[PDB]
């Protein structure tokens, strides 16, 4: 049993998470009392990776959630699935982070973390054999971006030698207003470059994008938004959650993805949003990507590709042969064999068969540039710095997330730009 | 007496372990219990399959045999499985935690914890011998317990056992079933660790094992489970002069004589025939001249290579069932005037043949067709250094970037043990070279 | 003759010992190495993580220290 200990912090965190849950319960066949009324034994056979048991044959998930804000806490519980959750396992504040980092990451957060960590130690001390953590938070609030940053710093004092996941969901001007949003991300983006070991960009930008342009949804709720977030978090553990032999366990899985420590942002892909060379086809696509980036603008270092429902192997091993001949400039030559591809059984809800994507792409570099332009735009104006300064921050903070987010955007662009010869 | 010891590392040695031994039990009528009927000394014996099975007072037949992964998936279902009952809870060894693709977790962080109880597990297996002959160790290149583990195992045999032989099964990787972006660095490292512990190492090339149940099995998208009862067969073939007796039985080590020339030219060619669907063998019967023939077809080698391009220094032709020298002879007569085979010019150029009278058995709900005759042709041909040419082509690739590499120096590892495994690798494809070049 | 005899069978037991003896040492040197690696590699990531507490100190001493 190789147990992961989620965490969700904030309220994207929190809305996420629980979208997640329920998905992933429908899946294995779980009740919202946490009870097991499935069918195949394939639902029990790793339901320890997410779930612990309590004898009456009941299934709680391993879930720990963090908000400064009272609110969304009632939302969760009084949400379905609500009752599943460990009573204990709920820390919150009162004073919400009201979109401030430093009040997340130095203030408020720092009075909170300590309970937090002691949720987590009970957990982790229960694990027969712990893979490690993931997080779902976004990076443009305060709670998520400043307190999930400084989780992660705690609980990788602790816990060195285990895995560090993240969830991340990236801010758009097209989805939130609030201005001091590429603050917040920068400040994030500088934590995550350290102290994470796999990062899956959520992008709002493209969330927002999909649901407008591909969906024809006018004006999109964070509902919406959210069935795009729950089918792709679906999709990528799936590999964790089934019997299967590639990607079977986070550790491998950043082995496989991770040629260099900092670059470790995944844009992920679903489709749909079929036949075989469709699916391949589509998962492929800019237009299916999770996020806002074109990957015939850059080269892929790594990419997992997982098939879900009953189709011919055969026919999916030619289809991810044919991609890569007929895109071969857009894998780097240097990592040889860099695409692996798993199919699983159990086609996720209400589809007959799917496409889940991760791609290490040298692309993501664009979603770091927008993030970039809007920090620099706010920045050189000294723009509601105040908020910060008045938590104890120095401006060489700011310089320093700054450039090293530059640097991680040239180093994205020298792997790009390198050859065999 | 003459006892060997089989140790089945990682997934791949495992999931052939049980593969191998479930055709050796048929092979000699063993049962899932253990028992065999047709024994009738209770208890023990000096016979031909005493080599591989101990025995117990209660009439149970017990492989010579340690399994043993970093993880427990694998093994659990040796242990909930068919042949449960065959194998003492002490042979089937278990971790918690796996080496995630990593030869140095297999080798320092995670197979460290294990190794000590591993090898006192095995020193248990020695002491029940009376003649202890080596260890056939089972593994795959590719996986961090298979490369990490293994080498860490055989350097510590080296160690507690001496000059006792060590004989390998090595699954080399291929793109079509592999896991990992890292195995050409688990290959090249384990490779390189091994190289002066081991006497010698069969490899098969999963992709040739995947084309051959493709082409000539015609299974679409074959499964380890496919692979591993053609892997069985070959394996059996290779074992079957220590497991039977006859007249015309030629010892393993007899072959291994003339197939190590020197010490680092250890890595034998196997050829087997034939692989028929039973469909296609009924009402077809292949000749002893047919199958010797298919030793010398390419697409029927378990490592990708072209021995036409290269020079022979041995050529071994392994024949069981009903086979007699007469026609051996005839067909061997015949591929000579009519192949490409060229031998180096310091070795003799006979064929040395051994036959064993017993036929193949297949496994039930397999693949394969039960035939009356078969053939292992192991050969030493300086075209084997194609396969290690293509992976140290994958390792420069991915080294000239350092990819991966953090994953390994994260560990405990320096660069110095890349580039000097590396340097070996390179060394080793010179020595095939030099072998080959025409004496002055 | 014999003298020669005798001399073969110690030559033969005296390089089984070396090549036990040399392999015994270089496992033992690398097993002590890549140890120490590993925890200098730990200890390094441990520090760094220090110096986040240290700074979130002295940024909360910084904020209080205005009023
Ligand atoms: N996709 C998605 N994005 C969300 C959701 N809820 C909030 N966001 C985004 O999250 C960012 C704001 O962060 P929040 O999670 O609301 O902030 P918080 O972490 O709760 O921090 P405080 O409210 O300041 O305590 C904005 O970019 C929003 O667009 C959601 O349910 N789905
Ligand atoms: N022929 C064959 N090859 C296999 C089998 N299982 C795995 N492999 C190959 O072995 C390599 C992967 O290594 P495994 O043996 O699964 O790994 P491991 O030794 O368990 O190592 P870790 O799991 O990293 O601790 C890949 O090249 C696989 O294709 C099998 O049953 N048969
Ligand atoms: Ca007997
Ligand atoms: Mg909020
Ligand atoms: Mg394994």
């Amino acid at each position: 049993m190789r147990e992961i200990v989620h965490i969700q912090a904030g309220q994207c965190g929190n809305q996420i998470g629980a979208k997640f849950w329920e998905v992933i319960s429908d899946e294995h066949g779980i009740d919202p009392t946490g009870s097991y009324h499935g069918d195949s034994d394939l639902q029990l056979e790793r339901i320890n990776v997410y779930y612990n048991e309590a004898t009456g044959n009941k299934y709680v998930p391993r879930a720990i959630l963090v908000d400064l804000e009272p609110g969304t806490m009632d939302s969760v519980r009084s949400g379905p699935f609500g009752q599943i959750f460990r009573p204990d396992n709920f820390v919150f504040g009162q004073s919400g982070a009201g979109n401030n980092w430093a009040k997340g990451h130095y203030t408020e957060g720092a009075e909170l973390v300590d309970s937090v960590l002691d949720v987590v130690r009970k957990e982790s001390e229960s694990c027969d054999c712990l893979q490690g953590f993931q997080l779902t938070h976004s990076l443009g609030g305060g709670t998520g971006s400043g307190m999930g940053t400084l989780l992660i710093s705690k609980i990788r004092e602790e816990y060195p030698d285990r895995i560090m996941n993240t969830f991340s969901v990236m801010p758009s001007p097209k989805v939130s207003d609030t201005v001091v949003e590429p603050y917040n991300a920068t400040l994030s983006v500088h934590q995550l470059v350290e102290n994470t070991d796999e990062t899956y960009c959520i992008d709002n930008e493209a969330l927002y994008d999909i649901c407008f342009r591909t969906l024809k949804l006018t004006t999109p709720t964070y509902g919406d938004l959210n069935h795009l977030v729950s089918a792709t978090m679906s999709g990528v553990t799936t590999c964790l959650r089934f019997p299967g032999q590639l990607n079977a366990d986070l550790r491998k899985l950043a082995v496989n993805m991770v040629p260099f420590p900092r670059l470790h942002f995944f844009m992920p892909g679903f489709a749909p949003l079929l036949t075989v060379p469709e699916l391949t086809q589509q998962m492929f696509d800019s237009k299916n990507m999770m996020a806002a980036c074109d990957p015939r603008h850059g080269r892929y270092l790594t990419v997992a590709a997982i098939f879900r429902g009953r189709m011919s192997m055969k026919e999916v091993d030619e289809q991810m042969l044919n991609v890569q001949n007929k895109n071969s400039s857009y894998f780097v030559e240097w990592i040889p064999n860099n695409v692996k591809t798993a199919v699983c059984d159990i086609p996720p809800r209400g589809l007959k068969m799917s496409a889940t994507f991760i791609g290490n792409s040298t692309a993501i570099q664009e979603l770091f540039k927008r993030i970039s332009e809007q920090f620099t735009a706010m920045f050189r104006r000294k723009a509601f710095l105040h908020w910060y300064t008045g938590e104890g921050m120095d401006e060489m903070e700011f310089t320093e997330a700054e450039s090293n987010m530059n640097d991680l955007v040239s180093e994205y662009q020298q792997y790009q730009d390198a050859t065999a010869d | 007496m003459r006892e060997c010891i089989s140790i089945h590392v990682g997934q791949a040695g495992v999931q052939i372990g049980n593969a191998c031994w479930e055709l050796y039990c048929l092979e000699h009528g063993i049962q899932p219990d253990g028992q065999m009927p047709s024994d009738k000394t209770i208890g023990g014996g000096d016979d031909s399959f005493n080599t591989f099975f101990s025995e117990t007072g209660a009439g149970k037949h017990v492989p010579r045999a340690v399994f043993v992964d970093l993880e427990p998936t694998v093994i659990d279902e040796v242990r909930t499985g068919t042949y449960r009952q065959l194998f003492h809870p002490e042979q089937l060894i278990t971790g918690k935690e796996d080496a995630a693709n990593n030869y140095a977790r297999g080798h320092y962080t995670i197979g460290k914890e294990i190794i000590d109880l591993v090898l006192d597990r095995i020193r248990k297996l020695a002491d029940q011998c009376t003649g202890l002959q080596g260890f056939l160790v089972f593994h795959s290149f590719g996986g961090g317990t298979g490369s990490g583990f293994t080498s860490l195992l055989m350097e510590r045999l080296s160690v507690d056992y001496g000059k006792k032989s060590k004989l390998e099964f090595s699954i080399y990787p291929a793109p079509q079933v592999s896991t990992a972006v890292v195995e050409p660095y688990n290959s090249i490292l384990t490779t390189h660790t091994t190289l002066e512990h081991s006497d010698c190492a069969f490899m098969v090339d999963n992709e040739a094992i995947y084309d051959i149940c493709r082409r000539n099995l015609d299974i679409e998208r074959p499964t380890y489970t496919n692979l591993n009862r053609l892997i069985s067969q070959i394996v059996s073939s290779i074992t079957a002069s220590l497991r039977f007796d006859g007249a015309l039985n030629v010892d393993l080590t007899e072959f291994q004589t003339n197939l190590v020339p020197y010490p680092r030219i250890h890595f034998p060619l196997a050829t087997y025939a034939p692989v028929i669907s039973a469909e296609k063998a009924y009402h077809e019967q292949l000749s002893v001249a047919e199958i010797t023939n298919a030793c010398f077809e390419p697409a029927n080698q378990m490592v990708k290579c072209d021995p036409r391009h290269g020079k022979y220094m041995a050529c071994c032709l392994l024949y069981r069932g009903d086979v007699v020298p007469k026609d051996v002879n005839a067909a061997i007569a015949t591929i000579k005037t009519k192949r490409s085979i060229q031998f180096v010019d310091w070795c003799p150029t006979g064929f040395k043949v051994g036959i064993n009278y017993q036929p193949p058995t297949v496994v039930p709900g397999g693949d394969l067709a039960k035939v009356q005759r078969a053939v292992c042709m192991l050969s030493n041909t300086t075209a084997i250094a194609e396969a290690w040419a293509r992976l140290d082509h994958k390792f420069d690739l991915m080294y000239a970037k350092r990819a991966f590499v953090h994953w390994y120096v994260g560990e405990g590892m320096e660069e110095g043990e890349f580039s000097e495994a590396r340097e070996d690798m390179a060394a080793l494809e010179k020595d095939y070279e030099e072998v080959g070049v025409d004496s002055v | 003759k014999r003298e020669h005899e005798r001399e073969v069978i110690q030559k033969a037991i005296e390089e089984n010992n070396n090549f036990i003896k040399m392999a015994k040492e270089k496992l033992a040197q690398k097993m002590e190495s890549n140890k120490e690696n590993r925890e200098a590699h730990l200890a390094a990531m441990l520090e760094r993580l220090q110096e986040k507490d240290k700074h979130a100190e002295e940024v909360r001493k910084n904020k209080e220290l205005k009023e």
